[PDB]
């Protein structure tokens, strides 16, 4: 589910709301890493800094939700 | 031609996705009694696939374990073909760990001598698992203490006696073994490495084994190459190490066999020998264990419908 994809995000994200490419980078085999930094839009929201990707706007578009 | 599930079973939510087949919750109606059904659609099998449908179903009604995930009842339809299991309702091992937050080595070793007990029977009955991962690993219910529950028999085969075969390569990478890799003749002792590689997990929260190159992964599965860093494992007690150590050893032939390991100090005295200390590094590490492992699922599937 959406669900479980973001909070397994987040819990790679350090429980930050938005993610980093470098810890995508980390966290994940590379061709994974990237194709998430690709596809992952920009993180406005609070507490947002340069390069915070929005990791729940791209799960819950992906199971449209 | 039998519609006797499709009469009296009604199907609800999946529960496991699976390569070739799901998992959905049932319910046998008359009796209000609710199961698992593991549902695989036949209609365009190979005759290789029906033989493996038909080698596990049989394995399944073989195996009659407390630790063992119980068959209720089989069913063959048209284009279907149910395997009905006694409903287990506690989910996976390692979710657990992380949602009840502390953990020690006094429960790791109960609940890897749950595991072991299960092994040991599908070995006295001619049956390696060889599928031995965290995902087959599931507790028997949401009650705390609830016993583990060892499922998932797709890959399993039957062995005759001691003699060891090349059975060919099936299993998950990180839980292969070196004789595996080897393409060595195999058997029993493959279940007790993955027991092994599982142990380390539930000790540290992180694999013994780990590379994002396949083939530098299989060459230090194959070496034997992992460590006991610190400072996580400098809290660990020796005689657990040793367990581990005795369950990773790379000749199969002097790897500790399920019995034995049930004779382990560890195991078998665990209430004075392992240690009772919660590991928040090892509850910390397998949070991201378990979230590495679903989105690995779900961006792999991901990908796969983008090259469509």
């Amino acid at each position: 589910t959406a669900e479980q994809v973001i909070a397994s995000f987040r819990i790679l994200a350090s429980d930050k709301p938005y993610i980093l490419a470098e810890e995508l980078r980390r966290e994940l085999p590379p061709d994974q890493a990237q194709y998430c930094i690709k596809r992952m839009p920009a993180y406005s929201g609070p507490g947002s800094v340069p390069g915070a990707l929005d990791y729940a706007a791209f799960s819950s578009a992906l199971y449209g939700e | 031609t039998c519609t006797r599930f499709t009469e009296e079973y009604q199907l609800f939510e999946e529960l496991g996705k699976g390569a070739f087949s799901v998992v959905r919750r049932c319910v046998k109606v008359l009796a209000g009694q609710e199961y698992a059904a593991k549902i695989i659609n036949t209609k365009k099998l190979s005759a290789r696939d029906h033989q493996k449908l038909e080698r596990e179903a049989r394995i399944c009604r073989l195996l009659k374990h407390p630790n063992i995930v119980r068959l209720h009842d089989s069913i063959s339809e048209e284009g279907h073909h149910y395997l009905i299991f006694d409903l287990v309702t506690g989910g996976e091992l390692f979710e657990d760990i992380v949602a009840r937050e502390y953990y020690s080595e006094a429960d790791a070793s109960h609940c890897i001598q749950q595991i072991l007990e299960a092994v040991l029977h599908c070995h006295q009955m001619g049956v390696v698992h060889r599928d031995l991962k965290p995902e087959n690993l599931l507790l028997a219910s949401k009650l705390k203490g609830a016993a583990v529950k060892l499922a998932d028999f797709g890959l399993a085969i039957e062995v005759e006696g001691e003699q060891q075969a090349w059975f060919g390569f099936a299993g998950t990478p990180g839980y292969l073994s070196p004789e595996v890799l080897r393409k060595d003749p195999y058997g029993k002792p493959v279940d007790l490495w993955a027991c092994g590689v599982i142990l380390y997990i539930l000790l540290v929260g992180y694999p013994p084994f780990w590379d994002e190159d396949q083939h530098r992964l299989y060459q230090q599965i194959k070496a034997g190459a992992y460590d006991f860093p610190s400072p996580e494992w400098d809290t660990v007690t020796p005689e657990a190490k040793d367990l581990i150590n005795k369950m990773l050893t790379i000749n199969p032939s002097k790897r500790i066999t399920a019995a034995e390991a049930l004779k382990h100090p560890w195991i078998s005295h665990r209430s004075t020998v392992a240690s009772c200390m919660h590991r928040q590094e090892t509850v910390d590490c397998l949070k991201k264990f378990n979230a590495r492992r679903k989105l690995k699922g779900a961006i792999l599937a991901a990908m796969l419908a983008t090259r469509n």
